Parts: C-alpha cells; structure tokens; sequence
DNA sequence: TCGGATGTATATATCTGACACGTGCCTGGAGACTAGGGAGTAATCCCCTTGGCGGTTAAAACGCGGGGGACAGCGCGTACGTGCGTTTAAGCGGTGCTAGAGCTGTCTACGACCAATTGAGCGGCCTCGGCACCGGGATTCTCG
DNA sequence: CGAGAATCCCGGTGCCGAGGCCGCTCAATTGGTCGTAGACAGCTCTAGCACCGCTTAAACGCACGTACGCGCTGTCCCCCGCGTTTTAACCGCCAAGGGGATTACTCCCTAGTCTCCAGGCACGTGTCAGATATATCATCCGA
C-alpha cells in the first residue's frame, strides 16, 4: 500500500548541508536504516528510564538522558545542546 | 632544484625598446584552462600576440570568454577533423596579420590542427603543437617523418621574411632541458631521434633557441611538469616549449621568459620580447 | 621475471581492500545456504535479497575474523597465518 | 502550522510522535519529546552526511554510495564507537596494511 | 557438501581484503568450519522467524532480524 | 513497599528437586536476579515478535518462539515441551 | 464459587497471576493472551529447577548441604549450554572455575 | 574534601593476586602500570553512566541499582544486587 | 635454608586464589578510588556501600577475565611471562580500544 | 649501477540506466475543546551515610641472591607463492510455470474491564542446627 | 631416597541466620458484560524455481625456487622466594545531619474525539554522472 521512509527528509538535510551533492538509492536505504536504528535505541532507552522510576511518560527529560547515555562524548554534548535549542525554539511559539 | 626566472629584459643589445610581446602556452584543454581562469593571467601579461596549443576544442565550442578581451581581437583557430578532443591550436593578435594559413603543406586533405602560420609586416610567425612520440615510442617513426616534413616546410618560409617559431616542440633538446635525462633515455621527448631532429631544425632553417641563446648555462628551467607525483611541486620538469628565431632577428631579441608561476595547465606560458 | 613474494601479495591486498565487491561466487554460496537450511525446515523458498544479506554478513564476519587473526599471528613474531591463530582469536572474542 | 516547521527542523515531528506512541514505549508521551528526538536525529545524519560527502568529494565524485558512508564512519573516532557493531552492505573496508607486511 | 564450493582462491581473497600476506595450508580447511557454524547460527533464527510468521519464504528482513539478535547489525536491506 | 520477590516459589522448587537441601540468602538473591533477567529476555523477545509480525497480542505461540530463540540446544527442546504440556493441562 | 489458582490449575509452582500482572504492567503489548503467563511460568520453573538441581549436586559434592553463590557459579560454568545462555553474566561473590593451563604445569 | 593520587592505592600485590586468580604463572613488571590504567578506564566508563542514572532521578546517592543498570548497559549483567 | 624452586610457590598460589572467593582488593583504597573517579562528573555525591561492593565485584570479574585472555595470548606466543603487549592484544581483539 | 615493469594526473567522445524533478490525490497530520489522572509542590522523620578517634596487626614496602626464561643469532629444509596450460563451472540471456505472498470480506471467539471476596503471600519474632574455627594429629609433596 | 613444609582430617565450641510460625493484608479469582481483532475463507498477481544454451573468467594441477618456521645454542637480566621493617587497612565505637521515602493537595498536560486540508508517496519522464576508452613519466625492482 504505502511505505513509511525518511527518504525526503534525509534528502532535504543533504541539500541543506551540501547544496551540490547527490545520493544514490543504496546510500539512501542505508541512511533510512541508520535513522530507524537510532530511533529504536533512543526510544527503548527512554522507555526503560521511565520504567525504572515508576513513571509513565516519555518527556524531554527521559529523551535527553537517553541521548546522553547512548552517544559518546562530543556527540552527546552537541546533540543535547541542539535539542535543547530546538525545544526552547518550539515552546517559545 | 627550484627555479626563478630572472627579471624581464625589455631592451635589445643595441638599446632599442621592446615593441612586441608574444606569449605561447600549451593550455592542455582550452575549456578547462579557461575555467582554470587562464585568461585572467593572459590579461595581466597583455601580450600583443597569443599562441595556444593543445586546445582540444573545435571553433564552434570556444567559450564566450572569446570576446572578453578587446585587445586580442584577430583570432585564428584550428582543430583536427578526425581526432576531436586532441591537438588544436590557436593564434590571437592585437593587429591583423597580412596572411594566415594552416598546416605544413596538405592540411586541406590531412586536417591535423597542429600548425598556424601568420605573416606580419616584419616577420612570419609559426605556432606548432609537434606530435608526441607517444608512450612506448609507438609513434616515434611518424614523429621523425613529421620533423623532416616540418623542417622542409619552414625552410621555404624563412626564405622570405624572418621567422619566429613558437610552441610545444615536444622535445627537450639537451640534458640541461629536463630534470631526469638518463631517467628519460628513450622516453618521448628525449630520444636521440627527437633531439637530433631539433638540432637539424636549428641548423637547416636556420633558427636559434632564444632562451638558450640568452641563458646558455642555466639549469632547472622547464615549461612542462608531469601532473603525476606532484612533479610541478618538486620542479621535476622538462623544457618542451620554445621560441626559435631566425639569426637576423637576434639583434631584435630583448628576452625570452618562462612564466613558471602561471597555473592552469601542465605547461606554463613562455613569453618573447622583440624590438621591431 | 616473477615478481618477488612480498611485491605481488601486497599488490593483491591493496586491490582487494579498495574493491567493495562480493569476492565469493554467488551460486556456490546459494547452494551452501540451501543445503544448510535444508536441515532445520524442508522445502524452503529463499528470497534473493535474503541470500544477498546472508552473503554480506558472512563476508563481514569472515573479514573481521581474518583481521583479528592477522594481529594474533603478527604478535607471535610470524607473518604466516596458522589455524592456531584463528582458534586463539575465536576464544578471545568469547565466540567458542 | 506543521510542528517541524514551527520548531525549525527538517525531520518530521508528527511522524516521530506517531511512532512514539504506536511503538508501545510508555502509556503517555510528552509534547516536547518528539521535538527533542527529531532534533537529535536530524543532527546525527547532518553529521553523517557532512562527513560522507567530503569523503566523496575527495575522490572526485558528486554521488554518495555505501563506500563513502563506510569511509566517513570508520575514519571518525567516536562515530566508530557509536556504530562499532553495525555492518554496512558492501561498504568494503578501510585500507590498513600492518607494518611488518610492508617489506622495509 | 557445498562447503567445498567455498574454494581456496575465494578464502585466499577474503584473507587478502582482511590484510594477510602469507596463508598456511590449513586455513582453507579450517575456515570452512567457522563459516558453516556461523551460517547455522543465523539460519536457525531466520527459519524460526519464518516458521512463526507461518510463511515458508525466508524473506530478507527475517535474516536481518536474525543477524540483529546476535549483534551483527546489518544496514541496507531494512 | 512490599518487594514481591521470587523467594517462596524458588524455595518450593528446591524442596521439590532436593528434599533435604537448604539455600542461603545470597543464593536467594542470585536466583531472584536470574529469574528476573530470564523473564525480561523472554518478554522483550515476545514483544519484538508481536511488533515485527504486525500483531497486537502476546499469545502462547509468541512465548514459544521466544523460548526457541533464546535457549540454545536441548534446553529449548525441553522448555518448549514442558511449556506446551502445562498449557495443554491448563486448557482442559 | 470455589477459588483455585491458575498456578495450581496448571500444575506448576510459579505464580501464573503474578506473571500475568507483570506482563501487563511491563508494557510489552497492549493485549496479553490467556496461555502466555502459563507458558512463561512453566519455562521459568523448568529453568530454575535445572539450575537448582545442578547447584545441589555441586553442593553435595563439596559435602555441604547449603547452596551458596560459589556452588551456583560452578554449576553454571561447568555445564556448557547453561554457560552460553549465561555467558555475559557474572555472579557476585562467585569465584572462578579452577582450570590452570597445562603448559604452566611441568 | 577533594582527593588526589588514589590510583596507586591498588597495590602491586593486589594485581598479583588478581593475576593468580586469572591463572598466570609469571608476571612482568610493566603489567601493574598497564592494569592501573585499564581498570581506571573501565571504572570511569561505568561511573559516568551510574552518575547519569542517579542525576536523572534527581537523587544524590548512587544506589546499587544504578550501578547494576550501568553495568547492564555495557553487557555485564551483575547478579546479586537488587 | 630450604628454598622452593621459582614456580612452586607461584602454582600453590594459583590454586589457593582460584579455589577461594574473597574480594582480593582492599575495600578502603577501592572506595577512595571510586569516589575520586566520580568527583570529576558530579560534585558531592554520596555512594551507598552496596554500590561500592557492586563496583568492586564488577571490576574483579573484568580484570580476572582480561588476565585469563592475556594469559592465553602469552602462551600462544611460546612464552610464559605475561607482557603488556599481550594485554593490548587482548583488549584490541575484543574490540574495546578499537 | 642500470634496464625493464608498474602507478599514474587531466581532458574529451559515447551509453546508459538511474537519480531528480512535475503531479495528483488521499490519507494522515493539524487545530479545538473537554476530563481527568499523573505529576509537582509542601511538610515530615528517621535511618542511612559521613566523619572522626583509637587500638591491632595483616599486609604492603624494601632489600638481596640467583636461577630460570626472554631474546639475539645461526642453520636448515620443507611448505608456499608464483607462473602457466587446461578444464570447468559461473554469469548471463531468455522461457515458462506454478507455489504462495499479499490483500480483502465476515464474525466469532477472546480478551479488556468492573463489583465482590477471600486466601496466598508478606512482615515481625523466635530457635535451634549448619558451619567456620581453632587444636591437634596424620597425610602428602618437595627438593637437595 | 628422607627431613621438612604444606595440606587434609577428626572433633568440640559457639554463633547467627534459615526456616518455621502467626497476624494481617491487598490483589488474584469469579462472574458477568461488550467491543474488536485476528481466524478463517477466498481471490489475484508476483516472483521463485527449474530448465537450456553460449562465453569466458576463473579454478585447478603442476614445477620450481626460496624464504621463513622452527629448532638449537648461548647469554644475561630480572622476577621470584624469603626475610625484615613499616603502615595503613580493619574493626569497633560514637555522634550528627541530611536526604529519601512517605502522605495530601492541587493543577495542567495529554488522550480522546471530531473536522478539515496539504504534503508526501506512487508514478512518469527528460537529463546527465558514472563507466569506460583513447591519448598526452617517475619510481621501484632484479642483476
């Protein structure tokens, strides 16, 4: 029927960061699998964090802590900084 | 390695000022060279006459950078009929030549796109892209036959007005003309056969090597550097590009330059100053 | 006229490193996969992408094992790779 | 209007939120969690794609293939930690010959 | 016995990409056992997934799940 | 905060297997953690199976497949046999 | 009515009801089948019986009646299939299995 | 009160006893200095996760449960604590 | 007067400390080490005794496993003396440093 | 020291099939409004961690043979790579042909859910027996 | 081979925790309803399997030289075993305070429901990046 994929969004990101580079279909499938796997990892860690504290919500606190736990040092710091900027940007409006 | 070309001498032995500046450059793909903004360099050099070799471009494909410069407005182009993408020469001039012709005798049947002849008031200019002997010397015998044909052709021309021959003559005449002489024992550009051809060219026409005339003992002065192994970075090169002159023009000779710093090809420009 | 033993072997290592090919004949691998899977369940149908995925995983695992074992053999002051080195690498990786 | 545009992202927020509930991770999902996670995901591939093509542009090509992603990930020092266990289909291998093997 | 299908040159070439200059005469016979064991390990889980799904076609994604359970995550097929 | 650990059940199983053998508190803690970890593994694999096959419930077949995936060798064969026997007795 | 627990009904010893409650509260799926807790409890009690039997054999070998973590650690390591099920697990205060490489011994 | 030069507290005989339990017969002198770094790295990796876990719950005491989960993150799965 | 040969005591000890199941590391130095490591992340923490014991036990298990693996590596190289490069090999093959 | 065998940087001429872009439409996302249950805040108390003092001594630190093992060096002979003719099976191109994968249409059984209820299970308290240990003697290894 | 050191065994002692007991739970069980989901039947198109023929890249058996794996020897150096001197760990003891569970209350954030529309996914299509293919030294081996 329909396929749910991140092809469009990864293409948009590639255009934003590299305005003159194309991406083949295979590298597209790899970038989809990467996004799906990272989503699974972080969401599972957030769910486990919520379970441990006898809490029944996945909010920004659980996500940030899971991101800090999974990603290594510089990636963790940059990712949490960018995520906090985005969420403050969203809640402002 | 390194070499620094000495300053431009702009007066003749008898003290007459240079009135004519000729630049010759094997651009090894005219289009690419223009994107390598080789025309910006030409504008800075402001020659009266510009001779180009290995344009690899038929006249219909010339970049609109053609019109960009008003001063060089008289332009003549040649490309091979059956080897598009190879050879190709051009001659661009501030003043209009009296006569222009192409090839060395039978271009109308063997359109090779290697040679342009232009006659001016006081001299005849020939620019050439001499055929390479080829990797493994596969076309050395052709080159030898071509050298003979060319010599005979030029003999005729020089019989009238003085001759200036410029371009890529695809030989390093003597050991001083390349970095690795024995390293190029039988290699294209330094076979005994090609070197002898150059010597016969000087003796038969006759012609003088302008640069070596002025700088007879100067080593490490090259005009071509192999793209591979960053030989340009190391100055591992050869002198393949020349201005050869009739003996009668030597009193008019001010300088013969090698423009080592000008990028955009695996050859650099060479420039001649004459007091006419 | 034969190139010396070091020169041709490393000529091969450099080519086989940059290539990202499959390096294993596909039909023999497909037959091997069918024969092994014949045991667990009878009359199975393998999708082609499944065989390709198995081949990709097999190549990756074998290449990793061969790297880890080259390190093991090199440490023993020897360049020839021996089966003892593979066995040692497998036991250390906790896969035995 | 769209939540992704409101928060200034490129990855979808509605799709991530739908996944966050449908995946049965918790009984309730906060409002800021999808935005935070979409931002993290966008940053991650922004990084992978930024590396991957340099690693493509150095080889005179303009198209990213699995080989360039394998090179970009392996050449990095913490992305390799993140993706140590994963294998990329026909990703080849980093060129690494051990010293003894090179005859001195 | 198609483990004989994994020929000596193919094993040698896998070693070359792994970065091995000299290969003894017993690896060819020894690595086939490792390869066979490795496949058995992934083929069992793939067939179990397919059997549970009540299908009879081992799809590529099932193989992907089978690799993922053992840690050998694979990208490109889903 | 009652903790509801698997102490009584594990003690009953020992008494069943060995009638005259005791068990210390540290061993009780080891058995509690073992049981919790195995339960978590089986439940996680069952949920993953349900999600993979677009299902929405955990029937006994998902548990059977999860057991077959986790337990290696004969352990799987005897675990599934005793589990299906227990289910069969329960239904009737 | 008369009350009979599913743990007794199925003939097991682990509590089916507690497993059922953990399965729902654990957020593994929104629906839980009827037989899933029974099957899971049967598997759990089987595995516990096996490891306890091996531990008791090891303890009786050492002329000790009580089971301490050392006995559980020898029972786990000496068997082969239990060992790969619990390959990446360490037992607190469990010690290590006594094997010394024969090269080291003259 | 801040603490300094504590990695040397893991004395040489302790390393010797650990190596003996591992089953080695003869130890070179440059092993002690290698293991005091290896164990430092391992402890740093575990403590980072434990402190992250305790900080998320807005606590101030590293409960044994936090260390157990930090270990389970790296695939060690300690048994006997909680 | 009577002195044992260079390997006997070494082997008596493998056996005793492979038979017993104590901690093998003094508690206070390890506790101070753990506190020092944890002070670089969050200031003024308050560890529990059970947490320190768990860290101790995990460290002993990890170090014993590493020593067993590097002993195998050293024996493979036709040697009995354990050397640091063997430890580096064991760590590399597992894939921890790299 | 030299003659022959491999990397090898730019530039242009075709083929192609595979990325990149119109497009349309429908399905999932977006906006509004409500209920209510989860979570944050506030106060408390008690128990669990920190710190500090002193005594005891097991364990760590240090020094000194010396002997066994790490390591450098020589030799040898057998296993492996290297090239080459030959055979063999893998691609690759149809070609067909049917198992069955994937989707859709009922609806019946099956599990979520709520009102009682009671008994399996948990917390606090004995209490006697398993077990570590010291005291001593007999047994086994070990190296000169 | 035998004196000496390490180890196992035989047993009384006392200790503390494993196991049983009793009171009090609170959640597991019965008995009903009711919405829905996945069991089951049925249908269509897809792709997986079997076959055949041709090309030729590759696998194979074979010689041959050589280089490196392993064995042996000698040397020296450095780690172990033991004895002597610290010294800091360990046990017990105390006080103290702070923070981690608890209960109560409130409030506000999200699930749910409904309606409306736009963006993104499948589908077609024109264009051109990549794959060759042809021209135009320098350096590193074996001798």
């Amino acid at each position: 029927s329909r396929k749910e994929s991140y092809s469009v969004y990864v293409y948009k990101v590639l255009k934003q960061v590299h305005p003159d580079t194309g991406i083949s279909s295979k590298a597209m499938g790899i970038m989809n699998s990467f996004v799906n796997d990272i989503f699974e990892r972080i969401a599972g860690e957030a769910s486990r964090l919520a379970h441990y504290n006898k809490r029944s919500t996945i909010t920004s606190r659980e996500i940030q802590t899971a991101v800090r736990l999974l990603l290594p040092g510089e990636l963790a710091k940059h990712a949490v900084s960018e995520g906090t900027k985005a969420v403050t940007k969203y809640t402002s409006s | 390695a390194l070499y620094e070309d000495p300053p431009d001498q702009k007066t003749s032995p008898s003290g007459k000022p240079a009135t004519l500046k000729i630049c010759s450059w094997n651009v090894d793909g005219l289009r690419a060279w223009i994107k390598k903004k080789g025309l910006d360099w030409v504008k800075e050099e402001a020659p009266d006459i510009l001779c180009l070799q290995e344009t690899k471009c038929s006249e219909n494909k010339l970049p609109a950078e053609l019109q960009e410069l008003p001063g060089l407005s008289h332009q003549y182009w040649s490309a091979p009929s059956d080897k598009e993408g190879y050879s190709g020469v051009g001659l661009l001039s501030r003043q209009c030549p009296l006569k222009v012709s192409y090839g060395i005798g039978d271009e109308e049947h063997d359109q090779e796109g290697r040679v342009i002849v232009a006659e001016f008031d006081s001299f005849v200019l020939v620019t050439a892209y001499v055929p390479n002997a080829g990797r493994g010397l596969v076309r050395l015998e052709y080159r030898q036959r071509w050298d003979e044909a060319f010599r005979k052709f030029l003999k005729g021309l020089a019989s009238r007005k003085p001759l200036v021959l410029c371009g890529d003559l695809n030989v390093a005449h003597e050991e001083i003309d390349l970095r690795n002489p024995k390293g190029n024992k039988k290699n294209a550009g330094f076979t005994p056969q090609e070197r002898q051809g150059f010597g016969e060219l000087l003796q038969a026409v006759p012609l003088a090597d302008s640069f070596r005339h002025l700088y007879p003992n100067t080593p490490y002065a090259y005009t071509f550097w192999t793209y591979m192994m960053n030989a340009r970075s190391k100055n591992v090169g050869w002198r393949l590009d020349y201005f050869l002159l009739s003996h009668s023009l030597l009193p008019a000779l001010c300088d013969s330059k090698i423009r080592s710093k000008a990028l955009g090809s695996d050859h650099c420009p060479i420039t001649l100053y004459l007091a006419l | 006229h034969r190139y010396r033993p070091g020169t041709v072997a490393l000529r091969e290592i450099r080519r086989y490193q940059k290539s990202t090919e499959l390096l294993i004949r596909k039909l023999p691998f497909q037959r091997l996969v069918r024969e092994i899977a014949q045991d667990f369940k009878t009359d199975l149908r393998f999708q082609s992408s499944a065989v390709m995925a198995l081949q990709e995983a097999s190549e990756a695992y074998l290449v990793g094992l061969f790297e880890d074992t080259n390190l093991a053999a090199i440490h023993a002051k020897r360049v020839t790779i021996m089966p003892k080195d593979i066995q040692l690498a497998r036991r250390i990786r906790g896969e035995r | 209007k769209t939540r992704s545009s409101r928060a200034g992202l490129q990855f979808p927020v509605g799709r991530v939120h739908r996944l966050l509930r449908k995946g049965n991770y918790a009984e309730r999902v906060g409002a800021g969690a999808p935005v935070y996670l979409a931002a993290v995901l966008e940053y991650l591939t922004a990084e992978i794609l930024e590396l991957a093509g340099n690693a493509a542009r150095d080889n005179k090509k303009t198209r990213i293939i699995p080989r360039h992603l394998q090179l970009a990930i392996r050449n990095d020092e913490e992305l390799n930690k993140l993706l140590g266990k994963v294998t990329i289909a026909q990703g080849g291998v980093l060129p690494n010959i051990q010293a003894v093997l090179l005859p001195k | 016995d198609n483990i004989q299908g994994i020929t000596k040159p193919a094993i040698r070439r896998l070693a070359r990409r792994g970065g091995v200059k000299r290969i003894s005469g017993l690896i060819y016979e020894e690595t086939r056992g490792v390869l066979k064991v490795f496949l058995e390990n992934v083929i069992r889980d793939a067939v179990t997934y397919t059997e549970h799904a009540k299908r009879k076609t081992v799809t590529a994604m099932d193989v992907v799940y089978a690799l993922k359970r053992q840690g050998r995550t694979l990208y490109g097929f889903g």
